[PDB]
């Protein structure tokens, strides 16, 4: 706690009580949140009470380094944490997860693109269940 | 993650605009495509084991990798590689249903290059495997689904490379 | 969205989507067109819904638009109406999504904290949303209204 | 500070275990008052049954 | 667990294949289901108020809240209303499930012992539960009320 | 069943059931009646399904009913058929539940270990289940068969 | 963390020197300022919620940030920003009592820039908010206290920028 | 419109509006709200008015819908009905305007020439308009009908 | 020319749409304003000579224009200028009754700039006179009528300039 | 960079496909639009200074930015901002002729966000200016050209956002 900013404090707590780094930004928010607005004693208490701790360490096992495959950056991030000696680097392994832009728009995808052509092209044609006299009178261009 | 419906919503929300007809049309387009996507997903799930088998046979196995001193040598490593292949397939299926490539970026693509480099896993071989899976998947899903399926596979491949 | 929710559950389980889950997705995509119409209706009536709800709220709570009250003054009253408009936009987004998640991220998380700094009373805000619901219900057809009601109710529950 | 002495039994429904794991199945433990609430819930969610609860330390209905 | 699963489990211990009589019970549940879903949504939206009303009916303006009473001090007051919330949430779960078992597994298990050590008064708690039931009955409406009542009564009997 | 699953997720989150979750419950209760019919069909045909599947299995695997083989002898052959009957009963339970969980707890956990002590070959057991599926599929209508197939497939996957 | 008294001690300890009159005078200087600081701290704690409100009103709200597409748009982001503001205030109060800027460096300042850059939070706006808080605080604390309070606020601002 | 007509007369005289002219404008603005309702009524009943009038016209003139006749055949009959619809729309425009000018520009100038090229008989078209008038009159209240009649009569007079 | 009622009709006619409630509302709006407009028009007609006199006094006369070598010097030119002023007033009154600016474009505005430039009449001074007439008219008509009257005067001014 | 013609060619070349009718149609579409684009470009070049002036008047000037403590305060900063505006205009014109957005990505869009953040230039204000330029440009170019011009302006705006 005492010589580290509150984010780095959540790192260390994850490392020490679950054996992992912080998996995602939602998790960073929940725990870092609770560390503000309550003690460090609350953070520690939440981890050990949570389900992850319960699933894997149970009541009688000492936690250990998880070395997780799974969420995504978790494996590389955890292993950077495990490799550092005490006081070797104080820097955040994960300051926070940077949010990602969109490479492709919805309309570029083939199935959508096709469905747009079908509605757009032949948007105006002949309507069934409409009496013909009403249909012949209907205007296509409308405004302009 | 994000899906096509949510993507439209999010774009409007940043503008602060209420949903408009043009936006509605994009949503409508997605809804029609949906039925096809669901059928494709079911096909992939049922044939997942085979898809992986075929793809491995095409690219991974009978190679230096499987021979001693190769990355896929030893049972442990072999099992890991096929587990990774399964991941890619599952996520691609999720993306196809979603209609958005974002989930791939958020879960699969993020940190993968770095992980692989530390592990010493060969990226090009992995990409080869993904491409192989794509080809097999294209056949099973059928033509309409194929084009949609292919884009997500290509997205994964481009990210890794 | 419904689909996002299904995918997320599958990913947690680390499994492909179940047939049952897939069926629910199919149902949702069919429902979507009806949902779009419901949303469209509210969008068109948006201006009037906000206006009517505002008036009802001010009648229900004289205090908010009183010299002591937060809403009092032109600037403040406009902001209160802007907030009502925001919540309506969120509700429309929810209906098309078929899930409260879109609504929830934009409007219901940290809402208490934001309003407490502003000093706006949370119960009054809830009343405004209730008022908007009643106006919206009248314009909507009964079955459409029920669908819309669920999203409105969620908002009221969130702001409590 | 108040403490709770709790005896609870939790069955291993998900998997058969080769390790003896007697301690995990049947445990008597001292719980801080604040922690117990959460712990009780967690035992319930596991499907374990709490046979006995007692307040080890402190006085019941004490204002301070 | 659930009404459906309860029937299954009873058959499984017998080793009997599912039979028409069993099927009829399952069918009965399926019809009731729709009503239950509507009731649950009502309760969730009005949960805060339900608790408030019930407290007003029994807990507050009482010796308990007065100094030397169990619910005296903010900490104790907050605890009691937290417990009230749990009873409501679990009863709602039970109503959807159609089975009392979840109440036994979650709420009822270890409660009596905890309360006795704490010196919380069981009869007053039961009174609060009964009050919640009455409030809930109104909101849910008559058909739903009968179903809702049984779970509330089950909780009350367990605590006593 | 589906409902149990929904309740359990809510309890973990310590929240009332979401509208989306509630909707899924509604869908399930509607589906249940159809599910009951599918289960009923298999129950009536149970005796024949087991008999036919047994014969197919023994043809597919002469070895199991051979002096070396586990199944050989009247007592042993009866036990093998009893096992097939057990799995069919589990499948019916699954169909009504709408989930594999009921099946899974009774039949799929520790199955490998049990059979290894018995020395029964696991692949042969899987073949028997596959055989039962084929018989069951024929009696069921196509859409019904697909639903039943999923549960049958799960069993085959579990015993692998 | 470190304070003024401990800072003097530490400087002497590395030298190995016993405390000397010059050192004593620095300590004496701190002791006189101390009483004022304690009064200021109590004022800030009582008015903390209002201080944040006023500062937000001055800079953050009624701005593009709060408008859709702005960093502080959405309730979640708004709440985060005011939480950050509270942090800065609490730590500045701690620093003022201590008479040393070190605690700010150890807790607040270290890694903040990097965090903000990943988040996309705008540093200049945050700095603006800190400066606004300083102005509000200055009023409440009164002039003698204000000078002392200002230096810590300025220290935070310089660190972020 | 009334106003356009008044302005035009004034401009020809190169004078400001006369008191008498101003009075007519005043009368028109008072009448307008009534006029709007009359127009609204016909718009709602438009589809039926056209249909009924068409039938009457065809009964009155068998020839038009005969192999020789212009109207004969489905395509042609639709066009004849479309024409009737056009004229009805024009009449509604006229009622709100309070003058035939809007009607006149769109429908009555060059009408003879257009129909002569088409070879449609002008008298039959007039009969159709008369028929529409009768249908419209029945739906309208008596005073309302008189107002509507004037516009209908003008059309008949214009094309004969 | 066009009027408000006809403008609505024409917009609907190009669409081919029957008149709808939204359209009806616009028409209804006009009908309420109508009574006020008629009263205003009568006021203007009665006071037209004075309006012109006052406006000329405000801008045109006692100026270089009226002095020798100015555009409005000589009786003939003076008379021409006041005749033009009358035209503008009459047409503005027509426009106000109509509720549409089109008549101004069709009669007054078309070719006026070019005519004035060839003549060497000063446009800015003319615009000044129009603005002066507006002010005088505003007084006589009264506030509700004035707003309506002002827009047409401004339209003329913008066209000339 | 690429232009529309080359973009089609490049897409085909990676596929290895000979040019096909569908591809030809895209090329044909471009060829018809071409003449209009050339005319639009000449209009923009001639009126570039004015376009910038008008857009600045609409958004940038008479604002807090120009007032002391604003980003565009001081002559040096003012000149920089109008230089940036000119860049956007020139590049958009290039893109319009090309018929491809790629040049914008390669030159303007790449690194702009980061540059602006370091500088402390406000992105939203810049976007506002771009949108203003678009409106002015739309008028001068005329309607057919405007649609084409608008997409490139919008592309720039979206990138900066
Ligand atoms: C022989 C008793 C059985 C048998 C063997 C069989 N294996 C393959 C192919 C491969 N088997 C391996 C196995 C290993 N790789 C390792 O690293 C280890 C541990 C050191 C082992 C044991 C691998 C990697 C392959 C893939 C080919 C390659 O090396 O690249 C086959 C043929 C593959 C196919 O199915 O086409 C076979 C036949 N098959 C039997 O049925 C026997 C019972
Ligand atoms: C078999 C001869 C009889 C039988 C056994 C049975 N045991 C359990 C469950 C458990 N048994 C133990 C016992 C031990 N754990 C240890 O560490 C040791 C010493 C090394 C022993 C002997 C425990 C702790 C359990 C709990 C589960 C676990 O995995 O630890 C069961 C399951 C009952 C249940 O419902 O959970 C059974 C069936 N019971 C019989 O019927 C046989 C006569
Ligand atoms: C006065 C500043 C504000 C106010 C007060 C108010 N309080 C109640 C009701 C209760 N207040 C308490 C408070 C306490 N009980 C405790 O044990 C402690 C800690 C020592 C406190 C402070 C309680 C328990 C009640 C419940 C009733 C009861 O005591 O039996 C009300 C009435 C609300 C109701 O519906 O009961 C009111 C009005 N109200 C304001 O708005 C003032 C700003
Ligand atoms: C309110 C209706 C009555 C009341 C309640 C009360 N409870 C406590 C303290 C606790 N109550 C519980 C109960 C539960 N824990 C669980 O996990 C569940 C199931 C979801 C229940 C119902 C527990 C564990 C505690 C201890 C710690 C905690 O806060 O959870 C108090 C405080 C007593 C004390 O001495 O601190 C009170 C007041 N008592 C009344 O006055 C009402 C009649
Ligand atoms: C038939 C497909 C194969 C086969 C079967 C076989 N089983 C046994 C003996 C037992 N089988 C079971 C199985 C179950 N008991 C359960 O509770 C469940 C879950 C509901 C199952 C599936 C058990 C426990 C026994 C023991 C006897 C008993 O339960 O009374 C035998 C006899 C062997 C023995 O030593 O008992 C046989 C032959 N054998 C094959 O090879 C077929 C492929
Ligand atoms: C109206 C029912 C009540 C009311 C409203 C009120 N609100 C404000 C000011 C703000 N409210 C918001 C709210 C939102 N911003 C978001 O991002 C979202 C979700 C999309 C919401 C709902 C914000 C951010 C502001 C700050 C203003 C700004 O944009 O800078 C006021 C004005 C008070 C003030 O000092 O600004 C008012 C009056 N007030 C009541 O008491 C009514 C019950
Ligand atoms: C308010 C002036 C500005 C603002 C802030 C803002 N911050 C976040 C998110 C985070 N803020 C922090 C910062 C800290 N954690 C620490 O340990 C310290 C040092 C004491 C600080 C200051 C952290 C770590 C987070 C992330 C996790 C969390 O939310 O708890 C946000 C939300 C960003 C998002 O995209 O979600 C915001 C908005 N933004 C503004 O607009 C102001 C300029
Ligand atoms: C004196 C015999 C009578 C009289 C004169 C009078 N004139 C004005 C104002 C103006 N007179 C003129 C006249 C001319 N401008 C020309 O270009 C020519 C021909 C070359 C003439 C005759 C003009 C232009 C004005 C307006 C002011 C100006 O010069 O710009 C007044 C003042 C009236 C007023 O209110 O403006 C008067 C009094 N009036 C009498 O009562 C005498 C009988
Ligand atoms: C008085 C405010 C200003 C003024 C007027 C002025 N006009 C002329 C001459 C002409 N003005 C017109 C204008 C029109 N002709 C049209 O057809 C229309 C629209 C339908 C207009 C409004 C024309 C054509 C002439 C020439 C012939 C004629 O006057 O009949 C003059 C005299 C110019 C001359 O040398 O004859 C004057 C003074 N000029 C000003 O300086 C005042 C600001
Ligand atoms: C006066 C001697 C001459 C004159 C001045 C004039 N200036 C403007 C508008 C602006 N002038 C500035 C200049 C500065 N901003 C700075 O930061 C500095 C250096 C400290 C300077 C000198 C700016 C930015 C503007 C734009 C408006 C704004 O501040 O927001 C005008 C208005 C014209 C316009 O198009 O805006 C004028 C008239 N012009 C003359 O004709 C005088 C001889
Ligand atoms: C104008 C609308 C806004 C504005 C602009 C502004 N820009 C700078 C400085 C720079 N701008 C650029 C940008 C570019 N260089 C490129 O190559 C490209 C793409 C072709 C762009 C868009 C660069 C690199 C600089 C830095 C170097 C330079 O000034 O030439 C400033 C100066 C900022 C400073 O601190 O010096 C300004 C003011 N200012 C606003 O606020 C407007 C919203």
């Amino acid at each position: 706690h005492d010589r580290y900013p509150n984010t780095k404090v959540v790192e260390f707590a994850f490392k020490h009580f679950l054996g992992r780094a912080v998996k995602n930004q939602a998790e960073l928010i929940k725990y870092h949140g609770l560390l503000g607005r309550k003690g460090i004693k609350a953070l520690i208490g939440a981890l050990v009470d949570g389900e992850e701790y319960g699933r894997l360490y149970g009541e009688d096992t000492v936690p250990s380094w998880q070395f997780p495959t799974l969420p995504a950056a978790n494996y590389p991030n955890s292993v950077e944490l495990y490799n550092r000696f005490t006081r070797q680097d104080d820097s955040l392994v994960v300051p926070s997860f940077k949010p990602i832009r969109s490479k492709m728009d919805i309309a570029s995808m083939p199935l959508v693109q096709a469905a747009l052509k079908e509605q757009q092209a032949t948007k105006t044609a002949l309507d069934m269940s409409r009496p013909m006299f009403l249909e012949l009178g209907r205007s296509f261009k409308g405004a302009d | 993650m994000q899906d096509a419906i949510t993507a439209v919503i999010n774009n409007y929300d940043v503008q602060g605009k209420y949903l408009d007809g043009a936006a509605l049309d994009k949503l409508k387009a997605y809804f029609t495509t949906g039925a096809v996507r669901v059928r494709a997903a079911a096909v992939i799930s049922s044939n997942a084991t085979t898809i992986i088998k075929e793809a491995a046979a095409k690219a991974l196995i009978y190679s230096d990798l499987t021979r001693p001193g190769g990355n896929m040598y030893t049972t442990r490593r072999y099992a890991a590689c096929i587990r990774d292949m399964d991941y890619f397939l599952r996520y691609a299926t999720y993306a196809m249903l979603a209609g958005d490539p974002s989930i791939l970026d958020e879960r699969v693509l993020n940190g993968l290059k770095e992980t692989y480099n530390s592990l010493g896993v060969p990226i090009a071989a992995t990409v080869g495997g993904i491409q192989a899976m794509k080809e097999v998947v294209g056949g099973l899903v059928g033509p309409d689904a194929a084009k949609e399926a292919s884009i997500y596979f290509d997205y994964l491949s481009s990210g890794l490379s | 969205s419904v689909l996002t929710k299904a995918i997320v559950n599958a990913d947690a389980e680390a499994r492909y989507l179940s047939p049952g889950e897939l069926d629910r997705i199919k149902s949702f995509v069919a429902s979507g067109e009806r949902r779009l119409r419901i949303a469209q209706t509210l969008t068109e009536a948006r201006e009037r819904i906000v206006k009517q709800a505002g008036d009802q709220l001010f009648q229900k709570r004289p205090d908010v638009v009183s010299p002591g009250g937060n809403a009092y003054g032109e600037k403040m009253t406009a902001l209160c109406l802007r907030d009502l408009d925001y919540y309506l936009r969120l509700v429309t987004y929810g209906i098309v999504a078929g899930d409260v998640t879109p609504i929830e991220e934009i409007g219901i998380i940290g809402v208490k904290e934001m309003y407490n700094s502003l000093q706006t009373p949370i119960p009054a805000v809830a009343e405004g949303v209730r008022a908007m619901k009643n106006v919206a219900t009248s314009l909507l057809s009964g079955d459409d209204a029920a669908e819309a009601g669920f999203y409105f109710d969620y908002l009221v529950g969130a702001m409590q | 500070s108040r403490y709770f002495k709790v005896t609870a039994c939790i069955p291993s429904l998900k998997r058969v275990r080769t390790g003896r794991e007697l301690q995990n199945t049947f445990f008597t433990k001292l719980v801080p008052y604040e922690n117990w609430f959460t712990e009780q819930q967690r035992i319930q969610k596991a499907g374990g049954k709490v046979l006995s609860v007692k307040l080890f330390t402190g006085v019941q209905g004490a204002n301070t």
